């Protein structure tokens, strides 16, 4: 029943962010800490961000994914899964060369992502 | 209101977040903390001066050097916290903590903190040491130190004992509010 260590001391970033460490309760729900870290960063539009883990998962941090937020795992924020699946569908069936070649690299990384998914 | 980023370097279980928590939220942290790092604000005065520190608890690991090394820009004053009780904390100081803090700000002032200066005295401390083949950083050796690596000043603290914990922090401070020549 208990739940995990919720306060949490981990790095969260976005490309080009330089962190800010705080103690991140994870029981509010998540629209709240992207909402935080997102103003932070001076972003509005906050369902259009979802954080990710900095890990080499790359997977966004949705409410499936928020209980893999551990004591020194930084998070990266960036786009939502469904702005993701947007960006894809504008970057993998466009004419554009490298755009494809890079963006499908990039779907074929994100496709592990059920959350992508 | 004027902030200096300390962040506050130093060796694992030496003394950097106890000497925090001391002193940003006044309490002896009991076990060795997990320290990734931390950001804290309070207020302090410096030989009658008062000012803002926004704190930073870097982690004394080397495995997450990159995330203390993306700390140490924007750090104006480099607190070190090398266990007295473990000199090989001041080994460490000299190899790595000094240099990188210095890698990642040449000439940014240093303070230089001898943690746990109340176990010089402790038998523990000093049977223990005796039995690793070191002895406790004696004043000297963090002066030399401290003179070596261009620390401001080599301050003692005990974070048990609660000394000089206030007093290493304004330290830090004044180590850039007033420039060591
Ligand atoms: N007796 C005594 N022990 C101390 C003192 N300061 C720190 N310690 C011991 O050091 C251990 C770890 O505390 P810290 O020195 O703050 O650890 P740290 O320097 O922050 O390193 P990390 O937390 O790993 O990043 C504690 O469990 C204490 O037992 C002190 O002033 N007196
Ligand atoms: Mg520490």
């Amino acid at each position: 029943m208990p739940p995990p260590a919720d306060i949490v001391k981990v790095a969260i970033e976005w490309p080009g962010a330089y962190p800010k460490l705080m103690e991140i309760d994870q029981k509010k729900p998540l629209s709240a800490i992207i909402k935080e870290v997102c103003d932070g960063w001076s972003l509005a539009n906050h369902e259009y961000f979802a954080l990710q883990h900095a890990d080499s998962s790359n997977f966004y941090i949705t409410e499936k994914n928020r209980n893999e937020i551990k004591n020194g795992t930084i998070l990266r924020l960036t786009t939502s899964p469904a702005q993701n699946a947007q960006q894809l569908h504008e970057r993998i069936q466009s004419s554009s060369m490298d755009a494809k070649l890079e963006a499908l690299k990039d779907l074929a990384s994100l496709s592990r992502d059920v959350t992508f998914a | 209101m004027q902030s200096i980023k300390c962040v506050v370097v130093g060796d694992g279980a030496v003394g950097k977040t106890c000497l925090l928590i001391c002193y940003t939220t006044n309490a002896f942290p009991k076990e060795y903390i997990p320290t990734v790092f931390d950001n804290y604000s309070a207020q302090s005065a410096v030989d009658g001066r008062t000012v803002n520190l926004n704190l930073w608890d870097t982690a004394g690991l080397e495995e997450y050097d990159r995330l203390r090394t993306l700390s140490y820009p924007q750090t104006n004053v480099f607190v070190i916290c090398f266990s007295i009780a473990s000199p090989p904390s001041y080994e460490n100081v000299r190899h790595k903590w000094h240099p990188e803090v210095c890698h990642h700000c040449p000439d940014v002032p240093i303070l230089l903190v001898g943690t746990k200066k109340d176990l010089r005295a402790q038998p523990d401390t000093l049977r223990r040491l005796k039995e690793q083949g070191q002895a406790p950083i004696t004043p000297q050796q963090g002066q030399a130190l401290a003179k070596q690596i261009h620390a401001v000043r080599y301050l003692e603290c005990s974070a048990l004992q609660q000394d000089g914990v206030k007093e290493v922090f304004a330290e830090a401070v004044r180590a850039v509010l007033n420039p060591t020549p």
